[PDB]
């Protein structure tokens, strides 16, 4: 603790320790992989029990019906963003007759997070939220880290075992992008690259949660007998 | 950062007490002798300066014995600097009520406002304390005289006779094998003299070195005359009571 | 330490604020609670520590509203903060809607005050330096989920549990809740079935002076039973060890 | 200034509240002792100090209500702030609402002033345990609670705070019984009196005594008062220690 | 209503030959109904002596407004305000409450203690100093006493003939005036020694 | 240790916090030099122009305050942006309030509280730069005050500042003890900027180019900097003395 | 040691908390700015971490006003609010006195904004340099603004890894014109120079982004460089090295 | 956010406050200065020294006027005394100035300056001024009075006192040199003769700075023809005057 506990000063490699400390946040947490080609953008999230009569934590919150975000980090750290982006696009809908997009919305969440660690008495947040919408210029699947790096690609992942995922949408690459129209076959190439997320713990209906948005579908939250259709 | 440079000066040790209430009392024990000893006539505060000096005035000085209002006059025990914050802060208090009331402020109020601001600044902020402790004089139509000694982190405690400041302990027992309770104002001026003269912090006790006020209520038409004496009239009694 | 911070990390990635939270409710009387689909059942040790403390006007159970309840383990003086905020969240939905307030709403309120610690993160007022220490066991009735049973974290986060144990011995309790446990389990059956888990840990003898029932259901509201039946089933559940 | 002046300890405790207990102990013991018809609070008044004038000394037991006291232990600059708080709450209760207060009503506030600052950045809390007693008004039913540093409080038949609380609550356990308390007003009183003689002595002089009744009747008992009270103690006890003299000898 | 014709008063003052004179009416009406036939408008702090008129609430608004100032001096600088220092005191202080004012009008008298001079001064609900070695006037029926203190005065009096002056002045402009008369008094002012005497008038 | 590390007054009376500032103008290698005239009051300063990168016409050390005062800064260059925009600001506010532009001794006064108040904060970092107020004004001529990070101001006949202003200094001492006056005597304004030239080619040893000076001149009612054409007669010049 | 904060200073003229801040900025990617007669050609090498990620579809290129082009290097999350800071006071400018701002203008505020946080000891200062400048009435400008808030005219930058690499081509490039280039024909050295410093980075592979604002062909406004003009530079710089 | 709101004085353990005697230390490291009372006027005087050889000290203000008949003067340290001596003059315009319209008695003055002392010791942002002042001055109502301002925020009234590096030989020089009447020339004669071995070179009248709040002068009244306005009782001397009264010695 001459920098490790300090949330204000630099740091003699340019870092902050206290950034790369927040990331040790996601690897506590659980995974969840997204996906897109043009027409479909898909958030597949690993849920966690807390034990066999604890009920499961949802890891996929609802933004818009044009928009979703999902965390794999702390969960009061999710509470913040997900309030924020909500405002801003409920603000889009009322004030310009327009809907909000990712894009845009992922350099409003940037310099929301980088003017409170800024501040000393902040923190770098213990979340990472993949952000995935369906908007004017089509599908966009954003990575936000704990930095407040966005870059937009067509598969990404956050969480522990998040590596050998990575793996498996470098493959599949050409597959699932040339895939458009036909939303069945997007979403059970996500469940198999977040099989390539375990340890073989397996998925059941209660640990696989599935949440997609189209051109011409909604953003909807995808559970129980509606994600038992996709294995 | 910010929190680096913090004080944390305004918490408890393991002892349940504040380490800034206790460094106050050291230098309350610096400070130059005050004492109050109460007669059934009136209230002698009697005050030795903390300073003196060759080429020093104090002959327009009146550093230790201050008014609060026309009833209730102070002796000043601790650092002088300090306790003229509070000073003004209860002329404006005693005012305040006398605005509102129309009715000359009770001792007892008086007090306990000035602890209330001590308390304060040991409580919270960082702030360090004003370390003072005030011996009162006053008069109230609800107990008649009353005597007070605060302490300071701001709590008053009653007394017939105290002292606090130079040679603290040495003092107040002389003034406790002493006392009667029948004593009048010419007795409690004597022994009050005797008392600093045996605790002086110099060779003697000189006018110029004294300052003496008293609250009368043998002064015209039975009503309490605060009188805080001039060097020559503090000489006076002087010669009368035989030190110099 | 990384608790000098407001909101620090830690090497691990986690606060240690919060980790020492959550070894205060280790600080509290064992509050166990079995939900079922014919009401929510609560047991809480009262605890009692003397016999000229007045016990039978102590409880761990407290009432939202009539069709809310919360049953709290821990340190309690944290506790007092958050029952409050939530009598009102439920009271501001009936005026706002004129309706009964989601379990899970309500819950979900509770966690967004418990993170209040911070200085200078997010976008809100910071009136703690420091997180809760205290877990809440939020049961209720609602006509969207029926009956449900809550249990959340000083952390700001939440579960939906069938049944859990937190307290001083809630390791031990929460090994026979994974095995006791069924879903074909009834109001009365869930109800000595607490009372069996909390005697483990019980540290006197239980008795209907460290041991108090509440229920909540829909066709009652929240009601707290008496101590004549608190003390009968007491006795009747003994009566099925006397049947062993 | 925002900084923390209360922090979670790494034992699952605050720093602030084992400093506060502690500042309790060194202080002023109130015993609190409830009957069947009457509450009464003894303190110990300082007055081991030689030259008081006791009629200008702050009383350690001051009336909030017309019919609820409070007392206190720990910090004696710190006390001031919670007796100057509550009776504004008496007042503002029957301002806005009709009626004086009860005794719940103030237990939880004063409860809420010490655990505010705990929990609160930037801010320690008072080293000071208070005895919340009283009745509540068109009741009769005698109310004994406890309030503390941490923002905690408890419901109490008998109970003491302050300096050799534990030799007292020890006497009280033998003498005090939960089902039948005293009876009378003077027997109540009385073992008040009697815990009090161990720890503080010195004649009634340091020894207080409030008895408050049903119906709004605070009376304050003097020291003279309770002197009546000692000798018919020191009678009982001297001849009861006789008769136990007589019967060791025979056995 | 107005604020300032709602329970009328005046006061006169005059100078004199080494003394000042300053008097007042004890009528204090609301509106039309006459409460008392006794009431001081003049208060003293010290050798300065503070008429105050206009308005009921005003009168003790700005009394224990100055009561609080004169004890800061007091106690401070260990002396007794000066009619000067008072002057200019009561100007800048009648200026504070811009709009919506004080709803007074003050008059300062005094006989310093460090020259030995009379001072007389004057002022309105804004306040602006109106100085005089003559007399000052104010109030109601301040017009009726402006020609009648006009007629009678001389420079310099006698302190018994100063006495004849203005008592005569102020009874005959307060027995024409509506909300003021019933009964008067006069102080006569020496520099170590003032009487308190009143007149016997009319208390119609 | 907290006396170097934040502005409180050691055991010796002192605040080394506030010395540090004074050492920091010496890490930039500017020198300046300047002179009062008889109708002018003339700055001369180093330029340092390292690459071919970098733009001579852009990069400067002389900053227009008012219209009547100049100023030229000695040391590193964030803070003269910071100090340039609060000494304009000022000067603009005297001539909004008072009808007439701030006099150079008082726009000295006002820096110098504010230099001062930042070494009574200990949240505030000082200003590290030396500033150096150049003018005529005609109510009271030729003037030169510099003003310090320490909040300390005296004016001046003349003055250097730099690493190098010891040499600067024995220069023009000399100038003032064989001319018997507190001030350059001539008619000609451009004549005192070459006498200026000609005493630091001499104290530094060192000749100078047009793209190594930035010279600054106020005269009567009106301040100006020379542009590296009229730089260039002056050294041209310099030779023909 | 003398960086616990910024109202420490050490003897030294040097603090290190600030100096540490530039080597964040030292491992960042390659930026260069070409001051040019008609304008400024701006062109940043944007690293391509994998094969999952979208070529030119994130770009670090965020106008600013109509006629500034801003492009930074160092922390991307921390520059991208910085120059988020400079747009607010862009639009301040337009509001309040009906122009677009002078870039010596735009250039001071930024200065002033970054300063700051060197000053008072509760907040973090900026970790980039930023690459800028445009035309206006005043003419072309090019500006780069380091981590302690300076600035100076330029007629070639660059920052990123390969900062040495590049300002040892822009030297013999000002010796080639003396008399300056087209923005048009600073399109083609823009990429030659980035190729020559991407072998600092020649265990990554890259991505070619040019922006320009040029008085010659665009009327004056900051716009992209895209299509076949951009793969006209990407031949250029190719054919060149090769 | 802000925490920069603790105190940066502070009490020690074994009594006195430390913060305030390392601002005195400012005090006897600094410039000397010394007060004489006369019986008909007050003279404070003070040593000028040069940063350069090439500044000037004609453009400096050692003596300053707070108002036209109470003049002030500082030992310790400069940047202390430069904004020190505005918040002085601007708290003698807003309290007797918009309330009275006539100036401050010099008692009171002293005070209220004192506190501005006493809560710069106060709070953070703030740590004390590193100066001890001189208020000499005249009021018609206490008469002549002389006070030394302690960066305690206490003050003293004096018969005659000095402050800065020579403070201890200063006082002891005045003890025979003083006297229970002087008259104001004599004043004069004994200020310079105690300074003469305070000062380690020159001792011109361009290097002392000499003032004298003396007795009133109608020629620096501005106006004429008001015989209630007295005229400046400061009056700063020019240097030929001074060098008359080196010439007296």
């Amino acid at each position: 603790n001459n920098y490790d506990g300090d949330t204000v000063t630099f740091s003699p490699t340019g870092r902050l320790f206290q950034v790369e400390y927040a990331l040790e946040a996601i690897k506590q947490g659980s995974v969840t992989v997204g996906l897109r080609s043009n027409t479909h953008a898909v958030l597949v999230a690993l849920k966690r029990n807390a034990d066999e009569l604890s009920s499961y934590q949802k890891k996929i919150i609802k933004c818009d019906e044009h928009m979703g975000l999902s965390l794999a980090g702390l969960a009061p750290d999710a509470r913040v963003l997900s309030n924020y982006l909500r405002q801003q696009c409920n603000y889009s809908s009322l004030v310009f007759n327009r809907k909000l997009a990712v894009e845009r919305a992922g350099h409003l969440l940037c310099d929301k997070a980088q003017k409170n660690t800024q501040s000393y008495g902040g923190r770098p947040y213990g979340v990472g939220l993949l952000i995935i919408g369906y908007d004017k210029s089509g599908a966009h699947l954003l990575e936000f880290q704990p930095s407040g790096n966005v870059t937009e690609l067509y598969g990404t992942a956050i969480g522990a075992r998040s590596q050998g995922a990575k793996t498996y949408l470098e493959r599949t690459l050409d597959t699932f992008i040339k895939i458009d129209g036909n939303p069945d076959e997007l979403i059970k190439a996500g469940v198999e690259a977040i099989s390539q997320s375990l340890r073989d713990e397996s998925l059941t209906v209660d640990n696989l949660s599935i949440a997609i948005v189209g051109k011409d579908t909604p953003f909807t939250i995808y559970d129980g007998e509606a994600v038992a259709k996709y294995i | 950062g910010s929190r680096r440079y913090d004080s944390r000066t305004t918490i408890f040790s393991p002892e349940g007490r504040l380490y800034q209430v206790e460094y106050a009392l050291e230098s309350i024990s610096h400070a130059g002798t005050a004492i109050g000893i109460m007669a059934s006539d009136g209230i002698v505060l009697a005050a030795e300066r903390k300073v003196t000096s060759t080429l020093l005035e104090q002959d327009t000085s009146t550093e230790k014995l201050y008014k609060l209002n026309d009833k209730i006059a102070v002796a000043v025990a601790g650092l002088t600097a300090d306790a003229e914050i509070l000073i003004n802060t209860a002329r404006i208090h005693a005012q305040n009520y006398l605005k509102t009331y129309n009715e000359d402020i009770p001792v007892e109020i008086l007090v306990r406002r000035l602890s209330d601001i001590k308390q304060g600044y040991t409580q919270h902020g960082g702030l360090r304390p004003f370390g003072v402790s005030f011996i009162y004089a006053g008069y109230d139509d609800r107990y008649g005289y009353q005597l007070y000694t605060s302490n300071p982190s701001g709590n008053y405690t009653g007394w017939k006779a105290i002292s606090v400041g130079a040679n603290t302990s040495a003092a107040q027992t002389l003034l406790q094998m002493d006392y009667k309770d029948d004593m009048k104002v010419d007795d409690a001026i004597e022994l009050a003299l005797k008392t600093l003269s045996k605790t002086t912090d110099s060779s003697a006790l000189t006018y110029d070195r004294l300052e003496f006020a008293t609250i009368r209520k043998g002064a015209n038409d039975g009503e309490v005359y605060q009188k805080i004496f001039k060097p020559q009239e503090i000489k006076d009694i002087l010669v009368k009571t035989g030190i110099t | 330490e990384y608790d000098r911070g407001v909101s620090t990390f830690s090497p691990e990635g986690r606060l240690f604020q919060v980790e020492y939270s959550l070894e205060a409710i280790k600080l509290g009387s064992t509050a166990i609670g079995i939900a079922t689909k014919e009401g929510v059942v609560l047991g809480v040790e009262k605890r009692a520590t003397s016999p000229l403390l007045e016990s039978d006007s102590i409880e761990k159970i407290v009432e939202i509203d009539r069709h809310i309840g919360c049953a709290m383990s821990g340190l309690t003086a944290d506790a007092r903060s958050m029952i409050e905020h939530a009598r009102t969240a439920a009271v501001t939905h009936n005026l706002y809607y004129d309706e009964d307030i989601n379990v899970e709403s309500l819950t979900q309120s509770v966690c967004d005050l418990a993170l209040r610690f911070g200085e200078g993160a997010s976008g809100e007022e910071r009136l703690m330096s420091r997180p809760f220490g205290v877990a809440l066991l939020i049961a209720g009735h609602d006509a969207d989920d029926g009956y449900q049973l809550f249990h959340a974290e000083p952390s700001g986060t939440f579960y939906r549990y069938n049944a859990k144990a937190i307290g001083s011995g809630s390791e031990g309790a929460q090994a026979e809740l994974l095995n006791e446990w069924h879903s074909s389990l009834t109001l009365k059956e869930a109800e000595l079935l607490v009372l069996k888990i909390l005697k483990q840990v019980m540290e006197e003898k239980l008795d209907e002076n460290n041991a108090q029932l509440s229920c909540i259901t829909k066709q009652d509201g929240f009601k707290i039973y008496d101590n004549e039946k608190t003390a009968e089933l007491i006795k009747e559940l003994k009566e099925k060890e006397a049947a062993e | 200034y925002d900084r923390a002046l209360s922090i979670f300890s790494p034992d699952g405790h605050i720093f602030q509240v084992e400093y506060a207990l502690e500042a309790v102990k060194r202080g002023t013991c109130a015993v609190g002792v409830k009957g069947k018809n009457c509450v009464v609070l003894g303190c110990e008044r300082r007055s081991t100090l030689k030259l008081q004038d006791t009629r200008i000394t702050p009383s350690k037991v001051s009336k909030i209500d017309s019919h609820v006291v409070l007392s206190f232990s720990g910090l004696n600059a710190d006390s001031r702030i919670l007796i100057e708080k509550a009776r504004v709450e008496a007042q503002s209760h029957r301002l806005t609402l009709e009626d004086p207060v009860t005794v719940e009503y103030l237990t939880r506030y004063v409860a809420g002033v010490q655990q505010r600052y705990t929990q609160s950045g930037g801010v320690r809390p008072f080293g000071v345990s208070t005895l919340i007693a009283g009745f509540d008004p068109r009741d009769d039913e005698p109310k004994l609670y406890q309030t503390e540093p941490s923002g905690i409080y408890s419901s109490w038949s008998a109970q003491t705070i302050g300096r050799n609380s534990k030799t007292v609550r020890e006497f009280l356990e033998k003498n005090y019984d939960r089902k039948e308390p005293p009876a009378t007003v003077e027997e109540c009183v009385k073992l008040t009196v009697r815990s009090l003689l161990e720890v503080v002595q010195t004649g009634a002089k340091n020894i207080e005594i409030t008895v408050v009744k049903p119906d709004s009747d605070i009376v304050a008992l003097s020291s003279e008062e309770i002197n009546q009270y000692v000798t018919q103690i020191e009678q009982e006890k001297q001849e009861q220690q006789e008769q136990d003299k007589k019967k060791k000898s025979n056995h | 209503s107005d604020p300032s014709s709602i329970n009328g008063g005046i006061v006169v003052a005059m100078t004199g030959k080494d003394c000042v004179a300053i008097a007042c009416d004890l009528r204090l009406g609301s509106q039309s109904l006459g409460v008392s036939n006794k009431f001081e408008k003049i208060f003293h702090y010290g050798h300065v002596f503070l008429g105050i008129t206009g308005l009921a609430t005003d009168v003790t608004t700005l009394n224990e407004m100055f009561r609080y100032k004169t004890n800061l001096y007091k106690l401070k600088e260990e002396r007794a305000i000066e009619p000067e220092t008072f002057t200019q005191l009561v100007s800048s202080s009648l200026y504070e409450r811009r709009f919506g004012p004080y709803f007074v009008g003050p008059v300062v008298a005094g006989i310093n203690s460090k020259s030995g001079k009379p001072f007389i001064a004057g002022f309105d609900l804004i306040g602006c100093i109106d100085e005089a070695k003559d007399f000052i006037v104010s109030g109601t029926a301040s017009d009726q006493l402006f020609g009648m203190c006009e007629s009678l005065y001389e420079p310099n009096l006698e302190p018994e003939d100063l006495f004849e002056t203005i008592s005569q002045a102020l009874l005959n402009a307060a027995d024409r005036d509506a909300l003021s008369g019933w009964g008067a008094v006069v102080y006569i002012i020496k520099k170590d020694e003032v009487v308190k005497r009143y007149l016997k008038m009319r208390q119609d | 240790g907290y006396d170097r590390h934040i502005t409180i007054f050691s055991p010796e009376g002192r605040l080394y916090q506030v010395e540090y500032a004074f050492k920091a103008t010496n890490q930039t290698n500017i020198n300046s030099l300047a002179v009062r005239g008889k109708d002018c009051t003339v700055v001369i300063s180093q330029k340092k122009v390292p690459d071919k990168l970098l733009d001579p016409t852009t990069v400067s050390y002389i900053f227009c305050i008012s219209r009547t005062i100049g100023m030229v800064v000695n040391g590193p260059i964030p803070d003269a942006r910071n100090a340039a925009l609060r000494a304009k600001a000022e000067a603009a506010e005297f001539r909004y309030k008072y009808g007439y532009d701030m006099p150079c001794d008082v726009l000295a006064k006002r820096m110098a509280n504010l230099s001062q108040i930042y070494t009574q904060r200990a949240y505030m970092r000082p200003l590290g730069v030396i500033l150096t107020f150049v003018s005529v004004d005609e109510e009271l001529g030729p003037s030169i005050y510099k003003t310090d990070p320490a909040g300390y101001y005296v004016g001046y006949k003349a003055t250097a500042t730099g690493p190098k202003q010891q040499e600067i200094t024995t220069n023009l001492e000399n100038h003032f003890k064989k001319s018997k006056i507190d001030h350059i005597n001539e008619e000609s304004w451009e004549k005192v900027v070459e006498f200026a030239i000609t005493h630091m080619i001499d104290a530094l040893g060192t000749e100078f180019s047009k793209n190594d000076l930035e010279v600054g001149v106020a005269t009567k009612d009106k301040f100006f900097t020379l542009s590296a054409e009229n730089i260039e007669e002056r050294l041209v010049a310099i030779a023909e003395q | 040691g003398y960086d616990l904060s910024n109202s420490v200073f050490s003897p030294d003229g040097r603090n290190f908390q600030v100096e540490y801040a530039v080597k964040a900025v030292e491992n960042g990617t390659t930026s260069i700015g070409i001051k040019c007669n008609d304008g400024v050609v701006f062109a940043v090498e944007k690293l391509i971490t994998s094969k999952l990620l979208v070529p030119q579809k994130n770009v670090k290129i965020q106008v600013v006003d109509r006629h500034i082009g801003c492009v930074y290097s160092g922390l991307i999350p921390d520059g991208r609010h910085l120059v988020n800071r400079g747009r607010e006071e862009a639009a301040s400018f337009k509001k309040l006195y009906k122009t677009p701002i002078p870039i010596p203008a735009f250039a001071d505020r930024l200065g002033q904004y970054v300063q700051a946080h060197t000053l008072y000891n509760s907040v973090r200062p900026f970790g980039v340099s930023t690459i800028f400048g445009g035309v206006d009435k005043n003419g072309a400008h090019l500006y780069m603004l380091e981590p302690s808030g300076s600035y100076w005219g330029y007629k070639g930058a660059a920052t990123g890894k390969g900062r040495q690499s590049a300002k040892a081509e822009l030297e013999k490039l000002v010796d080639h014109h003396p008399e300056g280039l087209s923005a048009r024909e600073a399109v083609k050295q823009a990429a030659k120079i980035i190729y020559l410093a991407h072998e600092d980075n020649k265990e990554k592979d890259f991505e070619l982004e040019i922006s320009w604002c040029s008085l010659s062909e665009t009327n004056g406004l900051h716009k992209f460089v895209k299509g076949d003009l951009l793969q006209e530079a990407i031949d250029f710089a190719q054919k060149e090295i090769n | 956010t802000d925490r920069y709101s603790f105190s940066l004085t502070t009490f020690s353990p074994s009594g006195k406050l430390g913060q305030i005697d390392y601002a005195l230390t400012a005090v006897k490291q600094g410039v000397t200065s010394l007060g004489i009372k006369a019986t008909n006027g007050v003279v404070i005087a003070t040593e000028k020294k040069s940063s350069s050889p090439l500044a000037m000290s004609e453009t400096l203000s050692k003596v300053s006027l707070l108002t036209p008949d109470i003049g002030a003067v500082y030992s310790g340290m400069g940047p202390d005394y430069r904004v020190l001596v505005d918040k002085s003059r601007k708290v003698a315009h807003t309290s007797y100035k918009r309330i009275y319209g006539e100036y401050p008695p010099t008692k009171l003055l002293v005070s209220e300056v004192a506190k501005i002392m006493q809560e710069a010791t106060q709070s953070g942002g703030v740590r004390p001024f590193g100066v001890s002042l001189l208020i000499a001055g005249h009021d018609e109502f206490n008469g002549f009075s002389l006070y030394q301002v302690d960066p305690s925020g206490s003050y003293f009234p004096w018969k005659a006192t000095a402050i800065g590096k020579g403070s201890v030989a200063a006082k002891t020089f005045l003890e025979k040199r003083w006297n229970d009447e002087l008259e104001l020339e004599d004043a004069i004669h004994i200020a310079l003769l105690t300074l003469k071995e305070s000062v380690e070179g020159e001792f011109n009248g361009d290097t002392i700075e000499l003032a004298i709040i003396g007795d009133e002068n109608p020629d620096l009244l501005g106006y004429t023809g008001i015989p209630t306005d007295k005229g400046p009782r400061f009056r700063k001397l020019t240097s030929q005057e001074i060098n008359d009264r080196l010439e007296a010695l």
